[PDB]
């Protein structure tokens, strides 16, 4: 029911996921507790169906239709 | 410069992540949001040493056990926390502690025991039996407040001291 996302420089959270909210609302109070800011940041989809690669998410893209994956955010 | 990787354990609400926040940020977190597993990572200096503070943020026992079980002899330095209000949490430091002897192989582990929470007033747990745990176990103990900022640094340093050693 959640998500586990790869924070920049070496920082896991991850975050249960209710409804209404996008990828900035779920991630933006992680990012900035983590002096990090959200509009400084792209977030991408990870699939290793390749081997280790990285598909890109819109940050007001749904939180659900993650809800048992994982995302790993970097500077834009 | 030199990382200190450091985790903290116990029960959940006990203040395992307001404690780390208040640390990273300053910042005091009324709101509950319980941890699955947060790891932050932070330049301070202590003693005059420049360093890295890694710190793995656990999951009380909101629940979520079969996660950090390596995760833990990755771990330099535990920082086992219980409320000073609440005494399950106080009889919960065992389990922990057990759990870190095994993860590791010594009864000789950097660690510290940390009585969070006192700033509240609803103490059962008193100093003295928590003293008497963190002897038994060979550790410091600290009483801390994440809110007021009482003894957080206090800890987080003295569990690096701890490991320098
Ligand atoms: N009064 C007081 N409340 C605290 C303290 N630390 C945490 N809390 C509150 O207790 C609840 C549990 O905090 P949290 O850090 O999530 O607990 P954790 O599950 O062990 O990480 C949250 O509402 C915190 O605001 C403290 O030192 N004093
Ligand atoms: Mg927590």
């Amino acid at each position: 029911n959640t998500i586990r996302v790869f924070l920049p420089n070496k920082q896991r959270t991850v975050v249960n996921v209710r409804n209404g909210m996008s990828l900035h609302d779920c991630l933006m109070k992680k990012l900035k507790v983590r002096g990090l800011q959200p509009e400084c940041c792209a977030v991408f989809r990870l699939l290793h169906e390749h081997k280790g690669k990285k598909a890109r998410l819109d940050w007001n893209t749904d939180a659900a239709s993650l809800i048992g994956e994982e995302l790993q955010v970097d500077f834009l | 410069m030199t990382e200190y990787k450091l985790v903290v354990v116990g029960a959940g609400g006990v203040g395992k992540s307001a404690l780390t926040i208040q640390l990273i940020q300053n910042h005091f977190v009324d709101e509950y949001d319980p941890t699955i597993e947060d790891s932050y990572r932070k330049q301070v200096v202590i003693d005059g040493e420049t360093c890295l503070l890694d710190i793995l943020d656990t999951a009380g026992q909101e629940e979520y056990s079969a996660m950090r079980d390596q995760y833990m002899r990755t771990g330099e330095g535990f920082l086992c926390v219980f409320a000073i209000n609440n005494t399950k949490s106080f009889e919960d430091i065992h389990q922990y502690r057990e759990q870190i002897k095994r993860v590791k192989d010594s009864d000789d582990v950097p660690m510290v025991l940390v009585g969070n929470k006192c700033d509240l007033a609803a103490r059962t747990v008193e100093s003295r039996q928590a003293q008497d745990l963190a002897r038994s176990y060979g550790i410091p103990y600290i009483e801390t407040s994440a809110k007021t900022r009482q003894g957080v640094e206090d800890a987080f340093y003295t569990l690096v001291r701890e490991i320098r050693q």
